[PDB]
RNA sequence: UCUGAUGGAGGAUCGAGUUGAUACUGACGUGCAAAUCGUUCAUUUCAAUCACGUUUAGGGGCGAAAGACUAAUCGAAAAG
RNA sequence: AUGAACUAGCCCUGAAAAUGGAUGGCGCUAAAGCGGA
RNA sequence: GUCAUCUAAUUAGUGACGCGCAUGAAUGGAUUAACGAGAUUCCCACUGUCCCUACUUGCUAUCUAGCGAAACCACAGCCA
RNA sequence: CCUUCGAUGUCGGCUCUUCCUAUCAUUGGGACGCAGAAGUCUCAAAGUGUCGGAUUGUUCACCCGCUAAUAGGGAACGUGAGCUGGGUUUAGACCGUCGUGAGACAGGUUAGUUUUACCCUACUGAUGAAUUUUAUUAUAUAUAUACAUAUAGUAUUGUGACAGUAAUCCAACUUGGUACGAGAGGAUUAGUUGGUUCAGACAAUUGGUACAGCAAUUGGUUGACAAACCAGUGUUGCGAAGCUAAGUCUGUUGGAUAAUGGCUGAACGCCUCUUAAGCCAGAAACCAUGCUGAUUAAACAAUACUAUCU
RNA sequence: UUUGCCUCAGGGUGCUGUAAACAUGAAAGUAAACUUUACGAUCUGUUGAGGCUUAUCCCUAGUGGUAAAGUGU
């Protein structure tokens, strides 16, 4: 419960494809809107490692196929600077299915986690294996 | 102060200065310069690179 | 009719005209309100800009996501070699604005200042400030009771020293630094005091205050309206280039707006941008300078191989949290905020634990050449 | 019937050249040019391409047909 | 010198549009406005 | 048009339905492998098409020596 | 059918600026069928902002989604020597209906050349003289003078009339599971930490860029090695410096008010914010402050030195 | 415009990545003589070497130079 979430290089714009990093079934995400973004004339809206995002999944269990549902990144491939002084990109992008409220539809994260995203997102950490 | 160690060379890494990269499994790689992290992603070996320490090392010249 | 999306206007209309400024010297429009109550102090101050380097630092920000974390910071390092008072001007108000009374100088002036009045110096028999300065000291003191009498803003001209800079310039920058405090009396005292003498930084500035920075932006000639001021690439497809602005106005009011972009000087502005915060006021005299209790090494803030296009800080320097408008070698005018800051930022007491001073030169890994010959061990 | 060779058919295929001209609706559009330049593209054993010679002449010719072409002139040439 | 209801002069509300703006302009209130003489 | 499908979202596409303003049989009907610089929709790959632009090379532009036109022109050229 | 048929380029979109307010959000208020939350009606207010997409040539429309809000309009239906050319609206062609036919069709479909600025002005930047019938917010040892004063060149420091102007919005947490409420729920305001959009800079770091440089290498060529060269930058790595954003930094507070709520207080013995006189508090509005220019004032001051000169 | 500046050089700082030459040096193997001699991509040592590094990098009273003196007032 604090959102100070500290600003991260934006990454992921509208129309990209991710990894779900996941065992809610879903292969990959289809980012389609990002949770908080304003008004920009010819903008895309895009999302970095703590963001909530809307997505579709395009690959995975029929069941979640064809529908809008909220997302988390939690892996970013594009550099972003944490203030320590070094940059830091992972080598995919990849994000979890994740209730309205924030809370995983799945149990457990496949790969590393985003320390940036897990502290955000405390119940996410809990189920992330290795937070870098 | 307190330097960090490059991965793919042995030089010793101020702070402010480098880079890092995550792989697939998960553990973390530290490359001082632009050079060095190209090197390490087109994946060249550093001890087949004359220039480096660990070159040097394996050719008992350090 | 009207437009279909709206977005916001390409560029501030409060910097126009885009033209390139009057002088290279940042010009103070304004000085910071006088306060009867604090003693005499100076006001501004002019410095050069050397170049840049990082820092790290340990945060103190309670509730915010780095705290007790230590994290690098972009600083810029402006030398500031001791200014010279050489003159003191008295200032009255009059409903057309500020008026000259007056201007006294010292009995000596350097020809460092004295070259500022030549385009040809070399060539001239430099006759300059050499009769004036015979002046009694009966007239001074007439001319000082004067302003004392009639005068409510005093004015001390102090010029830097480029000799002792890498500057190739060899005529002195003047300026006027306002003096703010108590009473006119004790503003005549206190510049009467250092009516002659060097000036240093320390003694217009405190180490984590907040300032103003003056100067002229980098100049990039004229350039296209979409680097000038932003606006959107036309498509691939435009027949006459797609760099430019489709609609420059419409049919009525049958003229064209000063409010469109158009192609033009960019750069060499004049700039006045506030809340610079000082992190450190680096003394000519101390071998380490650039050192912190946490590195306890001794180094000077000149990085390995000099600062690029600048030279080797030999004198006072100080370390600006931040960017500054300017090239390398560009005068900078260090102004007091016109009011005091009292934000948490601005009295914070800064703890920088590390400075960078490796080769600003490609990507130096060392701080020290003492240290590059010791990895490197011996040579041919 | 099946298998391997041999053989070398076809208004067969790719593709330079030739013969054209799909797109950039590129350049140019006071052009190099009263149709060009660049890239791209179509075409190459056939209803193929080229030269010279020869025939068909204006309410006529000629037309794998667009009212196309018939000397920068065509829903009736040019000259008087 | 009290309470009402009407009446009609001037004033006010009703009275919002796009370049900046027009009793022609300045301006004018012991009119330089309105109705007279 | 309605129903399915394609999408998060489909005046598009496809598959169906048919009292079809005004379909239909050499005015040829229906269907078709192969072929097409033909029209259309979707997917993978791809990428500066775009988010969002930046840097850079040649030739111009520019200044100079030389050379040196034209279109347009009632008179002209600040606004409410 | 008033002007244009010896031609004012006829849709939409893109780009860009400005304007209006009949205000969608944001600021401050009043009312409620107003407990709180949410909302509705309404006032002053145009300072700031009003988005990403699927289908369609579209405007319009309709969904998906974000948002704080996705308000409505004008500027020759703003904007084609700004573009584009998908539609409409020449000539080719197809279908359906109509016509004997040539052909017709606000019926459908496909293919179909988008010309010129070097002129004036405007705008953007860039040089630049000349300015006496001109100017003066003084100049003179508690004292006169406009019946006066000022030549000019260089150069510096300044004054600053006037013109422009800039910041904006949101989230989370604390207050607080508090006030309120039977419970269900559940604030305002202040504070903290962040963020969006915008603006102005900057390159320590990260990334981008390469006809500095170094290295490798294909074809060819110099007898070989070496050194090279040609392949319109042969092609590959790395690539300082410089530019650069996707990277980094910065982005005030005063006066006077509008709405409204009030004070004292008659008119009108009482009452009344005044719909008299006299007062107060008060908004993202206004004016300053700050910032930019100031050959925008054909502006000016002080200073330094000087010109056969006075 | 003579404690300046330009120049080259030295040094610093970087970029690249180990130059040319030589070696009873290595080298998958091969052929040719009465144990050695020839060919050999490539590799090794001398060699973090060699090259480049302001043209808009830094330092140096290091080298050489710093030119006619024209125009206006």
């Amino acid at each position: 419960t604090l959102k100070n979430k500290m600003r991260i290089t934006l990454s992921l714009p509208v129309g990209a494809l991710i990894n779900c990093c996941d065992n809610s079934g879903g292969k990959n995400l289809y980012i389609i809107a990002v949770q908080g973004f304003g008004s920009c004339l010819n903008r895309l809206p895009a999302a970095s490692l703590g963001d909530m995002v809307l997505a579709t999944v395009k690959k995975g269990k029929p069941d979640l196929r064809k529908k809008v549902l909220n997302a988390i990144i939690c892996r970013q491939s594009k550099a972003w600077r944490r203030h320590e002084g070094y940059y830091i990109y992972f080598e995919d992008n990849a994000g979890v299915i994740v209730n309205p409220k924030g809370e995983m539809k799945g149990s457990a994260i496949t790969g590393p986690v985003a320390r940036e995203c897990a502290e955000l997102w405390p119940k996410l950490s809990s189920a992330a294996s290795a937070i870098v | 102060v307190k330097t960090e160690a490059c991965s793919f060379s042995e030089y010793r890494i101020y702070p402010g200065r480098g880079q890092k990269y995550i792989a697939r499994d998960g553990k973390v790689y530290f490359y001082l310069s632009s050079k060095f992290a190209s090197l390490a992603l087109q994946k060249k070996k550093a001890a087949k690179l004359r220039w480096t320490q660990t070159w040097r090392r394996n050719n008992k010249k350090t | 009719s009207h437009r279909k999306f709206e977005r916001p206007r390409h560029g501030s209309l409060g910097f126009l005209p885009r033209k390139r400024c009057k002088r290279l010297r940042g010009k103070i429009r304004s000085f910071p309100k006088d306060d009867k109550e604090k003693p005499p102090h100076f006001t501004a101050f002019m410095g050069y800009k050397a170049g840049m380097t990082h820092i790290v630092r340990e945060v103190d920000k309670p509730g915010s996501k780095l705290h007790k974390k230590e994290i690098v910071e972009a600083c810029t390092i402006i030398e500031c070699a001791p200014m010279v008072v050489v003159g003191i001007v008295g200032y009255r108000e009059t409903p057309k604005g500020l008026r000259i009374l007056s201007t006294v100088w010292a009995n000596h002036v350097s020809d460092e200042f004295r070259r500022r009045y030549y385009k040809n110096w070399y060539k001239s028999e430099k006759k300059a400030f050499t009769k004036s300065l015979n002046v009694p000291e009966a007239t001074k003191n007439c001319l000082l009771k004067r302003i004392e009498k009639y005068c409510t803003v005093l004015r001390a001209i102090c010029h830097t020293q480029p000799s002792k800079t890498p500057l190739r310039m060899k005529k002195a920058h003047i300026m006027e630094v306002q003096i703010n405090g108590g009473s006119m009396k004790e503003k005549l005292e206190f510049v009467k005091e250092m009516l002659e003498k060097n000036l240093p930084v320390s003694t217009v500035f405190n180490p984590n205050e907040m300032i103003d920075v003056i100067s002229v932006t980098k100049g990039h000639g004229t350039k296209g309206v979409v680097s000038r001021y932003g606006v959107k690439r036309l498509p691939r497809k435009t027949h006459r280039g797609l760099r430019k602005v489709a609609c420059i106005g419409a049919w009525h009011p049958a003229r064209v707006q000063f409010q469109i972009p158009r192609h033009g000087q960019k750069g060499y502005f004049h700039r006045t941008e506030r809340n610079k915060k000082i992190y450190r006021i680096g003394l000519k005299t101390d071998k380490n300078s650039a050192s912190t209790d946490a590195d306890i090494t001794e180094k000077k803030i000149t990085p390995m191989g000099g600062f690029p296009h600048y030279g080797v800080v030999n004198e006072d320097f100080l370390l600006l949290k931040g960017c500054v408008a300017g090239t390398k070698k560009r005068p900078i005018t260090l102004r007091k905020n016109i009011v005091p800051q009292v934000s948490r930022d601005a009295l914070a007491q800064v703890s920088l634990k590390f400075i960078d001073t490796s080769s600003k030169i490609g990507h130096g890994r060392f701080q020290t050449s003492e240290e590059k010959v010791k990895y490197y061990g011996p040579l041919k």
